[PDB]
């Protein structure tokens, strides 16, 4: 009866001529909240039959198909009446608590194979609307974190996040979790250990306090002594704390020295601090062998990352003491060597061919990609240093055609084998706020005293394209997955934020320029900067369509209602659109027209 | 004057006189690198350890000195660790440190809560934990094995816990034995022994029969410890072994020896049974099956029943197969009215 609903309310709004016939039909969804609402005097006899039509449209049509229309939408729908029948019902009936949150707990916990996202959903929406009302059913909360250990980590990071306005006010909860994260902090398992770590973080990264205001401080140096000991297992949790410290400390600048010099000394194993002394990184110990069986330990990049990160944000906010200028010049000897390197150091191009078959080539592969790591972020690091600096840019330079020396040596090397691996496609070291910057900085800026710095980076039309497809790839990241992978990459505002400034930018190129300035090569006609900006455009579109469908005013506006902005943005794409179109070319580039076309379908279901 | 505070005045640490924490002047690293350098270049250098160590005990004879010692210190140049830490990141000073520390241990076992209710033992083993380096893992298990042993209860119950964070990766095997020696003697500490054995890294072989000693010994515990003990049971069950431990629990738990005195006590075992069977489905399977196999047995007692009925309310898949097997348990006159 629910299903069949919104089959018909699918028809009726996809169709004008059903519209204008059918008067307005009230439908089975409105009636059952409607019968919730009624339900609330005395009526209890009915609503334990509404938990089990709440669990059984959310057990029945919640999601597979990630582990089409019909299959999807009026599924789509009916799993969001379950999750909003059992929302409306848990919050007036106060005995059908302790019932549907142990139940939607127990299919969290118990699948954790099969998708439950629409669980976490409903547990999130159940918490937060009111964890005062959760203090009168909290030990059902807490008999979960017994079973924490044995959960694959996205479930657990999921679950902890969606707890967290529990954590907030209860200190018993918070008590009762940390007991267990440090019980499975030892535990002979892999995945209880991340678990652990995850916990930690979480909790250093959201909370101040964990009574005197002594042992909080020295509790959480206490933990973060123990997530040092974790600095020295394998490689996963090492990078779990790698991208966690920059967010303890940006919520905890108190913990800024105990972070740094554990990197720093992290760093000091694998770093030489000689001058005139090649390889500026000791690659070997970043990859153990015990017997042919051949693993990474230790990345390089991802510590080097959240070195940069932590220690911009040292200079930018923490200094408007003599320990970070160490790290600076430490930084700066690495790019002056990693410049100075070329390819015999790591041994790469000519003794080893990267092979997939033997240990070596492993080891090689492994070391080409923590070096193009490292020039990311030194790229990242040489940007951040001053104002526009022409030295400094030489440098970035240098660092790049290294990099792209790396990745054409790699892709040539993925030509006799096939691209198959996701490791060179794994995720730049490049916030998604420094390509903005960056783009912005490349394209539109027309300031004198950064011109002739800049005109060496824009006379590199490899650079500019390389940064361009950066940007491609953080959007596409936020479509495939809900969000980034760098740095603010799960915080969405700033994501919104971003992704307005790329598109500002990309709009820029596209419109201002044409795309009838090629001047290069007849190699970039299916990849010229015009082009991929187009691209970003289109993923843009669809990506703030879905996931930020409540905001495309303000989308909007940062390019009076919705229908004149985007009117006006159709005027611009169909009149590009219609000068592509009476020119009249032979050779044709129908790839722009279809990016156009596909754009102005996004577009046209906002009028 | 004494050699001890001089160093660590020209260190950089101002040693508070015992009511707010020690202030620095330097870093952490700073400090440690600094003290040992001064250590290492100064003569007389087998001889200022024990100068120094002597200048200690004498400094730490008194309550706040040694109390303040322990609490962290104060930056005054944002918050940092406890001297005694510091001083024991340093590893020709550790062992000498560790000595002093456990020798006076005995002093704090009936001190509790006076001033400040900061409990002292436990701000002791505090500096203990998570060392980065370790010389004597021998000795330092050996020393905590005979404090373990003489301690009061309470003490034992403490530092019993902090063992997983005290050792490195090595030592966990005597330890084990040691333990388990402890276990079958004290079963007022069944309960973080159990808790430890799981958290150190022993042979799962020791485990199953710790496991098997205790629920030989199941009957001798008191009421409060009970739900804990099987809450590690069938928290420790595979898919292997559930059905023989399940039968050796449904024989051996009575409710004739516990019976707001005992009723809470039960009220929260049958809570962890009931999360147990309901966060885990082999387990009522396994109980049913439990009691179907006692045919011969018209021994069956309450916790049969009860225990038939929890599985009911609970996971509703065994409903047909509870009512089959309750059928079968009435025509043969297994389970009667009384």
């Amino acid at each position: 009866s629910v299903v069949k609903s919104f089959k018909d309310l699918q028809l009726l709004q996809g169709s004008k001529f059903l519209q204008n016939l059918v008067p307005h039909r009230s439908y089975v969804s409105t009636m059952i909240l409607e019968v919730v609402k009624n339900s609330v005097h005395s009526w209890d006899h009915v609503t334990q039959g509404l938990v089990e039509l709440g669990f059984i449209l959310m057990d029945s049509y919640g999601p597979k198909k990630v582990l089409p229309s019909l299959s999807r939408m009026p599924n789509q729908h009916a799993c969001k009446l379950g999750a909003n029948i059992l929302l409306e019902t848990f919050k007036i009936h106060e005995m059908i608590r302790q019932e549907i949150l142990e139940q939607v707990l127990n299919r969290v916990v118990t699948r954790a194979s099969s998708p439950i996202s629409h669980f976490l959903d409903l547990l999130s929406n159940i918490v937060m609307y009111a964890p005062l009302v959760l203090q009168n059913c909290s030990s059902k909360v807490t008999e979960a974190f017994d079973y924490l250990s044995f959960l694959p980590l996205q479930t657990v990071q999921r679950l902890l996040k969606a707890v967290q306005p529990l954590l907030k006010v209860s200190m018993s909860m918070r008590d009762c979790l940390i007991l267990v994260l440090r019980k499975a902090m030892f535990a002979n398992q892999l995945d209880a250990r991340k678990s652990a770590v995850a916990g930690f973080l979480l909790l250093l990264k959201n909370f101040k306090v964990l009574y005197n205001s002594v042992a909080n401080e020295t509790f959480c140096l206490e933990i973060m002594d123990s997530l040092r000991r974790c600095l020295s297992q394998q490689a996963d949790v090492r990078l779990m704390l790698y991208e966690g410290f920059y967010d303890v400390l940006r919520r905890n600048s108190q913990l800024a020295n105990s972070v740094m010099q554990t990197l720093l000394s992290q760093l000091k194993q694998f770093y030489e601090p000689e001058p005139d002394l090649l390889p500026p990184l000791k690659l070997e110990a970043c990859i153990l062998t015990q017997g042919d069986q051949i693993s990474l330990q230790e990345p390089l990049d991802y510590l080097l990352c959240c070195i940069q990160h932590c220690l911009a944000w040292y200079k930018n906010t923490v200094i408007p003491e003599a320990f970070y200028e160490d790290l600076d010049d430490i930084l700066e000897s690495i790019t002056n060597r990693m410049i100075k390197s070329e390819l015999e150091d790591f041994e790469l191009d000519k003794s080893a061919d990267f092979s997939q078959s033997t240990s070596i080539g492993i080891k090689n592969n492994i070391s080409a990609f923590l070096v193009m790591g490292v020039c990311e972020v030194l790229i990242e690091y040489n940007f951040s240093i001053s104002s526009f600096s022409k030295n400094r840019f030489e440098d970035i330079l240098s660092l790049f055609m290294c990099y792209k020396k790396l990745s054409d040596i790699l892709n040539e090397k993925a030509g006799k084998a096939k691209t198959k691996m996701a490791n060179k496609t794994s995720d730049s070291l490049l916030s998604m706020k420094f390509v903005s910057s960056l783009l912005t900085a490349l394209f539109r800026d027309s300031i004198q005293s950064h011109q002739e710095s800049l005109s060496v980076l824009r006379s590199s039309n490899e650079f500019m394209r390389y940064a361009v497809n950066v940007a491609l790839q953080k959007v596409q990241q936020l479509k495939e997955t809900g969000h980034v992978s760098g740095p603010d990459g799960q915080n969405p505002e700033k994501i919104f934020q971003n992704l307005c400034d790329l598109t500002r930018v990309l709009l820029w190129r596209y419109t201002s320029i044409p795309t009838s300035v090629e001047e290069s090569g007849k190699k970039e006609k299916g990849k010229s900067i015009s082009l991929l900006c187009l691209e970003g455009l289109q993923k843009i579109f669809s990506a703030v369509q879905q996931f930020y469908q409540p905001k495309i005013q303000q989308f909007l506006r940062a390019l009076v209602s919705v229908t004149q902005r985007t009117a006006f943005q159709i005027r611009q794409f169909q009149r590009s659109l219609l000068n592509l179109l009476s020119s009249q070319e032979e050779d044709f580039n129908s790839k722009e027209a279809l990016l156009l076309v596909t754009v102005l379908t996004s577009l046209s279901k906002l009028l | 004057d004494s050699i001890f505070v001089k160093l660590l005045k020209i260190s950089g640490i101002i040693l508070k006189t015992g009511e707010s924490q020690n202030q620095l002047a330097v870093d952490q690293i700073a400090f440690q690198k600094k003290l040992f350098q001064t250590l290492r270049r100064h003569p007389s250098y087998p001889k200022i350890i024990e100068e120094f160590v002597s200048g200690l005990e004498s400094y730490i004879e008194d309550e706040d000195s040694f109390r303040n010692c322990l609490l962290s210190c104060e930056r005054l140049q944002s918050y940092s660790k406890s001297l005694i830490k510091l001083l024991l990141g340093i590893d020709i000073l550790q062992p000498a440190i560790i000595k002093t520390l456990f020798e006076k241990l005995p002093e704090y076992f009936f001190e509790n809560k006076n001033s400040d209710e900061i409990n002292i033992p436990r701000l002791i083993v505090s500096q203990l934990k998570w060392l980065d380096r370790v010389v004597d893992g021998k000795d330092l298990t050996t020393k905590i094995m005979q404090l373990i042993s003489i301690a009061p209860e309470n003490l034992q119950h403490d530092i019993i816990t902090s063992l997983p964070e005290i050792l490195g990766d090595s030592q966990h095997a005597d330890v084990g034995k040691e333990l388990s020696d402890l276990l079958i003697e004290n079963t007022s500490l069944t309960v973080p022994i159990l808790d430890v054995l799981s958290s150190l890294r022993l042979d799962p072989n020791f485990l199953l029969k710790v496991r098997q000693l205790v629920m030989d010994k199941l009957s001798s515990i008191r009421l409060e410890d009970l739900p804990v003990i099987i809450k590690f049971i069938l928290h420790s069950v595979t898919a292997m072994d559930t059905l023989e431990v399940i039968s050796e629990l449904r024989e051996k738990l009575d409710l004739q020896h516990c019976v707001s005195s005992g009723q809470s006590c039960i009220i929260l075992l049958f809570d962890v049974i009931k999360s147990a069977i309901r966060y885990e489905k082999t387990i009522s399977e396994a109980w049913i099956k439990a009691i179907e196999n006692t045919a011969s047995v018209s021994e069956h007692k309450v916790f049969d029943l009860v225990m038939l009925f929890i599985i009911y309310s609970t996971n509703t898949q065994t409903k047909k197969y509870i009512d089959r097997v309750l059928r079968n348990k009435i025509r043969s006159g297994c389970i009667q009215e009384q």
